[PDB]
């Protein structure tokens, strides 16, 4: 097989270039469910498949690394995935998280409310979202892109991802964007990558890998979409939890990228081509301020 | 003068024979780690299991200030080792034992200071 000892499976290249229609996703493995070592809990071991398959990508790793995930809350009030995150990450690095509701985090700074309500001050070199709405699983109405947080990702990472950084998007069959793909041709390189642990789902990462600002590619969301449920429908992936029981390699390399501010003028094609490499990271490196808008009102009389 | 006692109010639920605070966030590593306490990432070894820090804590989770005059947090943003034996119990662990100030180890459970 090879790809059961993989973290997971990766988008091929080739079903990235086809014309599909939108279909309904029937996955073959649909309810299987991967042996999860003892005591581990599906969103560790998602997470870390992610990580494990993000090591094989040319990330920028500055110091002073600044990284913000969205959708960090749990049902039972914890951050499972920031913990991997920031086990994976370098010491050091500069983690804040957030949620609708409320739950407790390792993260730097954590802040709850809608997405739509985040806002920061600074550039971040690394944007990782697990949002999810469960109402979006209606299977007897049509599947059109979806608005809602994905309008605020669209816009967060045109706005505040530094140049060279990359983003990881959870999408499923239901919960996708179509302008969220568009943007996967701003980046250098870009994929669906499906955790082994969970191929029993539709669920997949929208991965760009060095953002570049301006589109390398221009991609139709929509079309996209269709080609990624056409590759999950024709090709059954095996649950595997085999990789989990390595974790020699796991820390993610600081690599000590190079952190330049540029002013939108003097990047040219060879800024582009070490942004392009992983090489290079373009933003500020200011101090790292972030808030929550809060709605005040007074119910009294 | 009124302040409440988390801490021995989960001590005697323990007693009582209730079940341990559970969802503590049990990390993946290989188990090969220095075996200190709390720890910037996950440092078991082949006795012990780690966990997210503040999901540990009896503090963090029950949303309520830490016993620091500073508020600050000893396990939040860190990862703590737990003995496998004790592992059904996190929470009730952290709580109950001490880190040696000088190895590092959780007095008991690893440090050797007091002779090898
Ligand atoms: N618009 C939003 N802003 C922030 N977080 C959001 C949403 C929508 C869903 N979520 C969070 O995503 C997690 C995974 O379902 C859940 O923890 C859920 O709370
Ligand atoms: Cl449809
Ligand atoms: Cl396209
Ligand atoms: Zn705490
Ligand atoms: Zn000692």
């Amino acid at each position: 097989s090879s790809q059961a000892w993989q973290p997971g499976v990766a988008m091929p290249n080739l079903y990235k270039m086809q014309r599909m229609l939108l279909e309904k996703c029937d996955l073959q493995n649909y309810g299987d469910s991967a042996t999860l070592p003892k005591g581990i809990m599906m969103n560790v071991a998602k997470y870390t498949q992610l990580c494990q398959y993000l090591n094989t990508l040319t990330l920028a790793v500055p110091y002073n690394m600044r990284v913000i995930h969205f959708g960090a809350g749990s049902d039972k009030g914890v951050a499972p995935g920031t913990a991997v995150l920031r086990q994976w990450l370098p010491t050091g690095t500069l983690l804040v998280d957030s949620d609708l509701n409320d739950f407790v985090s390792d993260a730097d700074s954590t802040l709850i409310g809608d997405c739509a309500t985040v806002h920061t001050a600074n550039k971040w070199d690394l944007i990782i979202s697990d949002m999810y709405d469960p109402k979006t699983k209606n299977v007897t109405k049509e599947n059109d892109s979806k608005e809602g947080f994905f309008t605020y990702i669209c816009g967060f990472i045109q706005q505040k991802l530094a140049l060279g950084g990359s983003v990881a998007i959870k999408i499923t069959e239901h919960s996708w964007n179509a302008d969220l793909y568009k943007l996967m041709g701003h980046f250098a390189w870009w994929t669906a990558f499906v955790t082994n642990v969970n191929a029993s789902s539709s669920e997949a990462f929208l991965i760009g890998c060095n953002y570049l600002g301006k589109p390398r590619e221009q991609i139709d969301g929509y079309v996209m979409h269709a080609n990624y449920i056409f590759w999950r429908n024709t090709n059954p992936i095996q649950l595997s939890s085999y990789s989990l029981f390595d974790m020699s390699k796991f820390p993610l390399k600081l690599r000590g990228t190079a952190v330049m501010s540029l002013k939108e003028g003097q990047i040219n094609d060879m800024i582009l081509s070490l942004l392009s490499k992983g090489r290079l990271i373009i933003r500020e490196n200011n101090r790292v301020v972030i808030s929550s808008d809060v709605l005040v009102n007074n119910e009294n009389l | 003068a009124f302040a409440v006692d988390a801490a021995k109010a989960y001590k005697d639920y323990l007693a009582s024979g209730g079940q341990p605070i559970t969802n503590c966030v049990k990390m993946l590593c290989t188990h090969t780690g220095t075996g200190q306490a709390i720890t910037v990432t996950p440092e078991a070894n082949m006795d012990q299991e780690s966990f997210g820090g503040a999901s540990c804590c009896l503090y963090c989770r029950c949303h309520i200030d830490h016993p620091n005059p500073k508020g600050f947090c000893d396990l939040k943003g860190k990862y703590v080792q737990i003995p496998t034996t004790c592992a059904n119990d996190p929470v009730g662990f952290t709580l109950k034992n001490t880190v040696c100030t000088v190895c590092g180890m959780w007095k008991g459970y690893g440090c050797s200071c007091d002779q090898l």
